[PDB]
Order: C-alpha cells, then structure tokens, then sequence
C-alpha cells in the first residue's frame, strides 16, 4: 500500500523562456503580445478618419482646386496623408511655418470654413484673373480657391487698406500669401509699382513681407513662387492687411471648431469600411492582450508597443515528456 | 529546478490528475487513484494570477509614440526626435522581455515550492509509520484502506 | 520535554507589496518615500531666492517702472516667476531670443547693473521725452528705466555714432531697442527722417534692424511696438551703434558677476520666511528619505523624484494573526 | 513562503520572542521560555541592512528635470521637451517599483530560508534522539533540563 | 545562502576534488578520494552558460550616443541633447548593474541549490542505513568497499 | 566508512557584488566590461580618418589657404576635428546652417570637388585681386580658394547673370558668399554701386541677399565681414546667380561622391598609425566584451557603453577559505 506526491502534466506544447534555459515546454501558458491587425484604416470609436489620399494638409487648407473633395469636411477622428502626395502646392513655393502649423493640427478635429474678405468686395483690383496653368481645374487655369490672386486693373494698384476681426467666439487660422515673380518686367505687368510690401498686423503679429526677384527653374511649368503665410487670430482680436502689390489675399479662414486629441499619419492604405478601438498606420488592432508589436503610432484605447516577437507568460508548470 | 521536487525526484508529472496541479496517488487492495489537493492548487492559482496582473499593470505606464515633422534644415532635431523615441522604446522592450525572463523563471520554482513542502508536509505525518521511497512515494508498513488514505490526504493522520 | 524552531511576530500594521501578494503585513519596513512639504517658498541655504512676484524676467531686466521692487537686487539662489505676471513688457512689442536668454539666466547667481551711455550724454537728440502712457509711474507717463527712448531735437534727428567698450572682466549684459511706429507720419513726427536703420556690431555681432511700420491692434492703449534685442559683450570687446532714428539706447547693462547653479521656477506662491536644503515650486523638503514625490523640478539636495504614491521596503518577516 | 516554514509548519509567529528574529521555544520541568538564535538572527540584519543600501545607492544617479521654457511657434520642441522629461521619470518610476516589489519577495523568502535552516540543523543534531512533531517542534525521549537545553541552543548536544 | 548547504551544513569547500563543481568524498579501508558528479555539474555548466549569453544578448540593444552640433544661440536644444543622452546612459548603466547584482545572488544560491538536491537524494538511498553526520557526511552501519561505495554514487545503492 | 557531498574550492581571489552582500569570493567569474584601450586614433577597417587637425570643417571645404593638405582628399572613414581648431573662417565672418551642414557630413565618406565656375571666366569682373591680409600663404595676401572675391574692373560692377547646371548624376554641395563692408566709402571702391544684392535661386531656393554695414571690432585685423551659405543642387537641377556687387562667387563645388556612416569626432589627438574595429576620441577598442566603460561616441563593431567602474559575473560558487 503507496501514497504518492506528484504534479500535473498534460498534452500542452506551448514553450516559455526563462534566463537559464529556452523553450521549457509547460502545462499552461498565458501570451501578452497582440501580433495581428487586420491591415485596413478604420473608423475610431464610429468617427471616420479625415482620408487626405493624394491631397497634402497644405494643398487641402489652402484649397488646392484638385483638392475639391475636402472643401469642407465633417470633423475626423484623426488624418491621414501620404509621404509624398501629389497634390500639393501646385503653383511652387514654400509654406512658412509648415510643420508647426501640423502640429497644432494634431490637436484639432473640426474645422469650419468662413468667408472673411469676398471676391466681390475688391473694387479697385482684379479679382477674376489671378490664375495659372500650375494649378489647373477641368482643364483650365485656376488657383487655390481659399485666397485671391489680386491684379491691376486699368494698369493701375492702389494701396491695399483691408481689416478683418474676429467676431467669432472659436479661434480662426487665416492664411494669406505673397508672389515673388520672375523679373523687373513681371512685377509691372501684374502689379504695375516697382517696389512692394505686404503689411500684416494683429495685436501680436508684426510683419513686412517684400517680394524677392530671383532666376530660378521651372517647377510645375512655372518659375514664379508663392510662400503661404498663417496665423491665429485670437477671439476679439483683428487682423490689418496693407499692400500695394504681390498680395495674395485671404478669401476664406478656417474656424478653430474643436480641440482636441487627433493624429496626422502617415500611410498608403485607402479607406478600409471597418470600424476600431485602436488604429495603427498598418492596420487597426482589436485584442485584449496588454503589449502588441504593430506599430509605435497609434491612436485610441491601445495595446502599449513593444519590439518583440514574442512575450509569453508560464502560468502553469514544467510540462513532463 | 531549485527545490529539487519537479522533474527532480519526482521524474515527472501525472498525465491521470485533471482536478489539481498538485495531489496525491493512493494504490491499495481497494484500488488506485488520484486526488488533487486543493488548497496548494488554489493558492497556487491566486499567486500566478495576482502576479500576471502585476506584470501587466506595472507595464501600463509606457512610453507613447508621437508623430512629429521637420523641415529639410531641421536634421539634427529630426535625428534628436527620432533617437529619443527609439531610445524609449528599446528601454520598454527589455524591461518587458526581462520581466518575463525572471518571472517565468520564479513561476517554475514556485510550482517546485509548492510540491516540495506537499511532499515534506506528508513525510512529516508519516513519520516512522512508512519507508520514504525516494521517488515521491510513501510504502505503508501496515495496510491502509481509503478512509486511512483520506486520512493522509486532509492531515489527520496518525 | 520539548524545543521548538520560531520566530518573531509583534503588534506591527505596516503591509507591503510583492509581485504575487498585495498588502502582506511584516513585523517591521521602512519607508523610502518623503510625501511631505512645507507647502512654502524658502531660503535655499540661507540665500535668499529672488521672487520677482508680479515682474516678469523682461520687466525685470528692462526696467519697467513698476518693476522698482528690483532696481537693484542682491545675489539669489534661485529665481521665482508666475504663469502670467502682470508687469511685462509695459509698452507692448516683443523679447527677440527672450528664452535663450531666461536659460542663460538660469546659470547666473548675480547681476550687477552699471551705466554704459548716460542720459546726459545726449546732446543731439532729445533723452527727456522719450516716455508712454503704457507705461507709468505714480500716475504720469514713464518709461523702460534702463535705455533710452531717444527723439529729434529742434526737428532734426543726426546720425548717432556710439560706442562702449567693456573695460570689465565679467560678462556685460547688454540690451538695446528698436521703435515700430503705426505709419508714415509718425516716423515724421518722432524721428523726422523718413526711413532708418539700426546698425549693432560687436567682434561677433552683424546686426542692421529697419523699423517697420503696420497697422495694428491697441495692447496697453499703444499700436506701436517696442522690440528688443540683447548680446553678451565679452571682456575687451567694444559695442558700436549707428543708428538715424527708432533707436531705443542703452543706459544700463548687467555685469554678469556670477555663476552658476540657479532656476526660474513657475510658482503662484510668495516667500515663507522660511530655510530650506532642498526647493520645490510648491513646497520645502526636509528628509531624509531616498526618494520624493512632490515636483519634479527642484533644486538643492534632494532625494529622487518618482511618480509613486507609496514605496515601502520588507525589513523584517510576515507578520501572523 | 518558497521555504515552506514562515505560515507553513510553522503555523504562526512567536509574540513572546522579542530579542531577535529567529530562536528556540522550550518547554520542561523546570519550566519553559524563548531565546533568540544570535548567529542568525545578526547574519539576517547584516544582509536586510545591505539591501536596503544596495537599492538606494543604485537609484541615487536618476534623471533630473530641467526647466526649459519656448516660444508660441516652437511648440514642436516643447513637446519634444515635455515628453523626453515625462518618459524618464516614468522609466524611474517603473525601476523603483519593481525592485521594491522584487526585493520585498526576496526578503520575505530569506526571513523564510533563516527559519528553515535553523529548523534542519537542529533536526541534524537531535537525530533519533526525538520525536519530530511536525510544527516546528521536537519531543525529547529523554528527560532534557535546562543545560541539556542550552545544549540543543549552541550546537553541542548529543 | 538560500539553501542551506554552501557554507552552511557544509561548513567549506574541497580543494582536492578538481574534476567538478560537486560530488563526493569516500572514506574506507581501501582508501579514500575525490569523485565529480558529472550529471548535476553538467547541467550546472549548462545552466550558467545559457545565463551569460541571456544577460549579454538581452544587453546588445542598447542607446547609442550620436554626435549633434549647436550654434550660441541654441543653447536650450543643446542642453536637452546632453540631457537626453546623459539620461539613457543612466538607465542603461542601472539595467546592467542591477541584472548582474540579482543575477550573481541567483548564481551562488542555483549552485547551493544543486548541493542541496544532491545532498537529499544520496539521503533518500541511504536511508537508515547510514547515520547521518550532518556536516554532509554519512557513516555507514555496514562496511562499505569501492564498489559499494561506486554503488551509492550512480544511484544504484540498496 | 562514510560517504560525504561537497562541492569545489580552489585558489581563486575574484569577487563578484550581489544585492545582499559584496565582495564574495568565487571560483569561477567572467568580467565582461572591457577598461582598456590603447589610446591613439587608428585607420577604421583599413579605411583612414580625415584628420584635420588644425582646420576646421569650415576652414576645409571653403578652402583656406593654410587648409592645402586637404584641397583633394581621400575617403575617409570618420572625421576628426579638435575643439577649438585655429585655421578657421580666417577672414572673419559667419557659416550660415554650419551645423546643419556638419550634421550632412556625418552621413557622407567621399567629396570629389570639381570646378563649375572657372576664374577665367570672368570678363567684365577683376578676378585675380580679391584677397586679404586675414588669410595669409606664403607670407602673401590669399583668400579661400574655392570662392572667388570678385571686384570692379575700370570703375564698373555690371550685374552678374551666371547659371550652372549640375549635370552629374551626385548631388553637388555648393558653397557661395557675400561680403559685408565697414562703410559707405568702402562700397564704392570695391564694387562702385552703393546699393547691392545677390539672388541666388534653384528649384527650391528662393534667396536675396543684401549687405550690412556696420561698425565692428577687427577679428584677424579686419573689421568686413563674409557670411558663407551652401545649398544641395539636385541632379539635373541648376542655380542661378545675379549680382550687382559683394559677391563672393563658387569657383568649385563638392560633388556627394557617396554615403554613408560617419562621424567627426572632437579630439585634440594626432593619427596613430594603428588598425582598429571600433575607433573612441580617446582611442581604439579591441576586446571580445560585451560592454566597455571608455567613451559613448564610438563607430564600428563596438561593445555597448555603460558607466560603470565593473562588471563581473559569477560563474562558479562562493569560494571558501
Ligand atoms: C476513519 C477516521 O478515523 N476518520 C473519520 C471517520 O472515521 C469518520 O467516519 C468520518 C466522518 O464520520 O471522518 C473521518
Ligand atoms: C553540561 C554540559 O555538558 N555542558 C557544559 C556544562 O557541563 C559546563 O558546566 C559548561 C561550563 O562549565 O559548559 C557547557
Ligand atoms: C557490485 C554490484 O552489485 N554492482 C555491479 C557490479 O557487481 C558489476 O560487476 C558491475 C559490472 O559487472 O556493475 C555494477
């Protein structure tokens, strides 16, 4: 007659790892690490991310007119863009203060757009004619449909005196610009005086923008350049614009609708018609696992990253052969 | 491992116990069977579980990602924000794998702890009454039917 | 007859936590973490911190009038600032490279302020009437104490040709200014000559300022703006200002007497009368303990910050019921 | 505990011991009372005494926040700033609470391998000499006064 | 240390027995020597080998300090360069000087441990056959030649 | 007879520190921090560094005249600069995104430089007489050799129109500069026009330039200043100049023969005629260590840096005494 001690095995062939030896094969084992996604760009908690595609933040703020399908856009969940879109800026330039102005993207959802100056309102200019064969639209020339390419008229440019405040409770992203042209001879043709300057003033801004004249090649058929300049015009506050040339004049200025918690990701996937708790620019995550290995950028209530391949926890016992 | 009871003098474990993590396996002239002790057993799953949870939230303040751009004349604090964010996350990884590494290691001990003092629990009742047999088994100098052998079982015995 | 193995238990309460077992009660621990403070702003070994209170560092080192408190202050330990003091920047404009300069500040102990171009000194231009409105002093207009709003005399504003060598051994401090007015006639009116400039050059400084003019909001009942601009001037270099008008001069300048080894801390709170070993922007610590969870910013000898709410070591054994 | 003895067949602690951690409870005619184990009880302070220096001199080089202040268009940096600040003081945070919570089931263990090895080697000397009870006590077969006591106290019986 | 046996109830070491990290001593009328147990001394080697490739392979990502550049007038982004590099080297130097600290306790306590099961299973084969000395050493109750002594080495013993 | 368990011993004195105790003498130990290096700068994998010694990056690829040991310059496998190197910037002024600059050149082994506007291709322009008594060679009056100080010829400064078209495949480093004057007077009799500029466009520069005068300390027993600005010109893409006078023309320009893996490492050392696989400013690393406590900058196979004093692991048991 026997009485034993003894210890339970079972049919189990997971693995864990421990400092002295690998692949100890135990009773009961517990992952952590969350490995799959499924590889599309979802909805977060049902609100539909803001799918830039072939459009840039610039070409969509600025109003690119090939950018016509987020002329304006319900509130996203987060953003999404492609490392190099082709839609962007598509009379050449440069965008002053781009990435800080992304930045202040990311803490945004809502945007709503609101005439400031209209096109009707300039008497002693040209409004109408301010296009180019750099941004075209159903095959004629256009231009960034949020600002205005103002013109001489009847080979005269008065002083600009123009004055916008901000009524509005919201915050509000106005954007303006300046053309630098070619030579001597482009200046007069366009905007007859010589020498120009754009004046741009609000309670804390102070600028003087003077056009700078250089040869320089061709970019999208043009060699003339735009640089796009922008500011937040606090509640109760205006802004003072005053140029007699080169001004590219705000038509339309973002309203600052809603704060906050948003994304800019980038990545080439399209629209995936699915909805999730937590999206990577991989694919979005569905699992109850503590740690997932997808992707360092995401958005929601999410796995924390880690770079293993696997994280298993013994729960049970070493498993007898 | 390091109490020398599992995979030690023990050989192996028990494909026949289902109930438990720990028991016993009685054989008389009545029969044979196993019982699983089910105080070890529990207080065995509340420490593995207390622990999982430990691990876990322990690790739920970590460091979090976050998308940032630089123009093409602010190279080194693109390199700055990108060995920073990295940096992080290679901090993260070894802790969470090392974690695992130790704890996996003192889980297996633990479930080598718990057969052990079983083991030495029931060589205490015993006594002189059966020959240790050196394998995880007791041989009874008298006979001992079920009721003597659940006796053994609940700490009664004598 | 019997002996028996055993062990200590007591009357203790205190409990522990381990990685399996939450609240295990032992005979004896001890506590590593301080989550105490005075609650006040001290001494920081018997050196007394310089809390600006209402000033901001501008203010301060500018001179604004209602910034007296701090004409003249004695070697600190640390410095003390609000989120929002009122007394900044009394006429408005902007600080050019103010945080490189706050954290140049932060490792310097002692200023001492010394005259470099006296108002006497002015024999072509008018020093005397360089004063605002938004910034006053007991009820009349005054000004930045330590430069100098400099105007045309008898309608002529002549070429200023000014320089100042450091004879010092230390560091010299130096601010200067540049007058934005709000448009063409005001120029006129305070400077006669229609368009100028503000040439600064040291060993290492390059420096040409033009004043420029823009309509904008009222800050502090003024449309125009101040900007200020500054340099350390090393030992054996000179300083030389040319200058046909908006120039704001220099009187005073900071010798940089010491360093180093000081902080700026953000604190609503005012001075305890009080000595510390260890400051932080909401309280004192006197302990002993390793480690503390009060602010992360502090300054003196301090046990380390952590972000734990409890950090308590087993010393002694399970304790039985 | 992983030692079996501490809340194992040792039900519970002694009240009545209050010169040291570990020792002796005996029980004859003459009477009964507590010593306290000197050797083990002063090799346990010196190793808790250690430890505790040990984890506090290796957290004594920890991040320090800095104050750094930027203006309304570096706001990039600022976070930059913010988040490199913040992820140190949760990678420290983390440090400490793990090795407070690993070295507190450390020292509960040792307290627990102090009382079993004292048990063993008192059980080495007595032999056969006593009836091992089972709960941390022995039971002489012969009559043991108090200088057969102290005998079993300074490993010299027999 | 934790197990009892290393400078413990195994008062020291053996500078004659060279072929192992443990094993036995005999001591009869045909003589007396030194033989390794080849078995637990292997699987120690292979025990601490697998630890020093974990520890060094678990260390081999680790920060990397990058050479970046400042002009005066940016001395904030300098400062949170050095800070940010200064603040991995301190994490990464803790990491490592805390994995060899608690892993150099586990060392020495694995190999006490290996004592201690080796010492417990020539225990079970003895069993009252021997007295047990309880300085490691059992005194036989029968004579005992090289081959019965070779006997109790392979676990053969009865 | 008797049987007895026991365990090894011998004659060893290493230590190894654990948490409870330290110093506890084992058998058996393993040192895996390597202390030692041999103090010299070695090639990297047979490849030799570019050691300036004296001169500076700046100094380098602008061309001063002390800088011939490096007009043509092998690929190197890292860079060696000292901290403060006296041939720099010998004419005194200013290296516009200097640091930007060194930060590209951590990423390139090989710059071939080739000739894209040629001395003798200056016509209207005096070619051969701009140089200075700030940059010496051979006890005459040089001036960087990569540049060209272009002044008037018979009292005349026509306005420069010059294009270059980079038709190699490499990107190409362009270096440019423009020279500040003491005064009004100077203006004149260098390059006759009183006021200047230099446009300098590509497809994406967009630049003008224009000279500051100002009153200044001598650096080098010269008060004018010169101010360096580079650009990368794409393949196929071109830049062009137009100037009416203080342009300090490319004579050559660095072609990116290839990339990458560098680094430029401060160090006051000279070359050590050594060999080595991972290289430190302090000197070079041979050992089979894990990890190494001698410098965090290094470059090759490399062991990880920590700071610690010692790193040894116990492998054997606690030897006895
Ligand atoms: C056999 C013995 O001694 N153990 C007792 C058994 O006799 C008793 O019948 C049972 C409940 O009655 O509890 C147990
Ligand atoms: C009783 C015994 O054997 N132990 C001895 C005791 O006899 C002796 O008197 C004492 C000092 O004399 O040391 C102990
Ligand atoms: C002595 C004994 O029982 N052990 C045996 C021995 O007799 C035998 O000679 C040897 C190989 O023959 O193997 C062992």
């Amino acid at each position: 007659d026997q009485i034993c001690i003894g210890y339970h095995a079972n049919n189990s062939t997971e693995q864990v790892d421990t400092i002295m030896e690998k692949n100890v094969t135990v009773t009961h084992a517990q992952d952590i690490l969350e490995k799959k996604h499924n590889g599309k760009l979802c909805d977060l908690d049902g609100v539909k991310p803001l799918i830039l595609r072939d459009c840039s933040v610039a070409g969509w703020l600025l109003g690119n007119p090939m950018c016509d399908e987020f002329i304006n856009v319900p509130e996203w969940s987060y953003i999404v863009e492609k490392a190099n879109p082709v839609n962007d800026l598509c009379y050449p330039g440069d965008f002053n203060d781009y990435e800080e102005l992304k930045h202040l993207l990311s803490r945004i959802n809502h945007f709503e757009k609101i005439q400031i100056i209209p096109k009707s309102s300039w008497s002693s200019h040209e409004a109408s004619l301010g296009v180019s064969s750099a941004c075209p639209y159903q095959g004629k020339s256009s231009f960034f449909r949020n600002v205005v390419w103002l013109i001489k008229k009847n080979s005269t440019y008065p002083t600009i005196k123009r004055s916008y405040n901000n009524t509005n409770q919201e915050d509000l992203l106005v954007l303006w610009g300046i053309h630098h042209p070619n030579d001597a001879a482009e200046q007069t043709k366009l905007y007859q005086n010589p020498t120009t300057y754009i004046s741009v003033g609000t309670s804390t801004l102070n600028q003087r923008l003077v056009p700078r004249i250089a040869t320089r090649s061709k970019v999208n058929g043009q060699s003339g350049r735009m640089e796009f300049f922008w500011t937040i015009l606090k509640p109760n506050d205006a802004i003072n614009f005053e140029s007699n040339g080169n001004f590219i004049a705000p038509e339309y200025a973002y309203k600052i609708v809603k704060k906050g918690d948003s994304t800019i990701m980038k990545s080439e996937l399209e629209y995936g018609n699915c909805n999730t708790k937590c999206q990577t620019p991989m694919g979005a995550i569905n699992s109850s696992m503590p740690f997932h290995n997808i992707h360092p950028l995401t958005i929601g209530e999410c796995p924390k990253y880690v770079k293993s391949n696997r994280l298993v926890l013994a729960t049970g016992l070493r498993n007898s052969p | 491992g390091l109490f020398g009871a599992i995979a030690g003098f023990i050989e192996g474990g028990w494909q026949g116990m289902v109930d438990g993590w720990y028991g016993y396996h009685h054989s008389n002239e009545q029969g044979s069977g196993y019982a699983a002790d089910k105080e070890s057993t529990q207080k065995a799953i509340d420490g593995v579980t207390n622990k999982v949870n430990s691990i876990i939230d322990k690790m739920n303040t970590q460091f979090e990602a976050v998308g940032r751009e630089f123009n093409n004349l602010e190279r080194r604090i693109e390199n700055l924000n990108k060995k920073m964010e990295d940096g992080f996350l290679d901090v993260w990884t070894y802790n969470a794998e090392l974690l695992v590494l130790m704890e996996n290691e003192r889980t297996l001990d633990f479930h080598d702890s718990n057969v052990k003092n079983l083991y030495d629990k029931v060589r205490l009742q015993l006594r002189d009454n059966a020959k240790e047999l050196g394998n995880g088994c007791f041989e009874f100098y008298h006979k001992c039917d079920n009721e003597c052998m659940e006796s053994v079982r609940n700490g009664t015995y004598d």
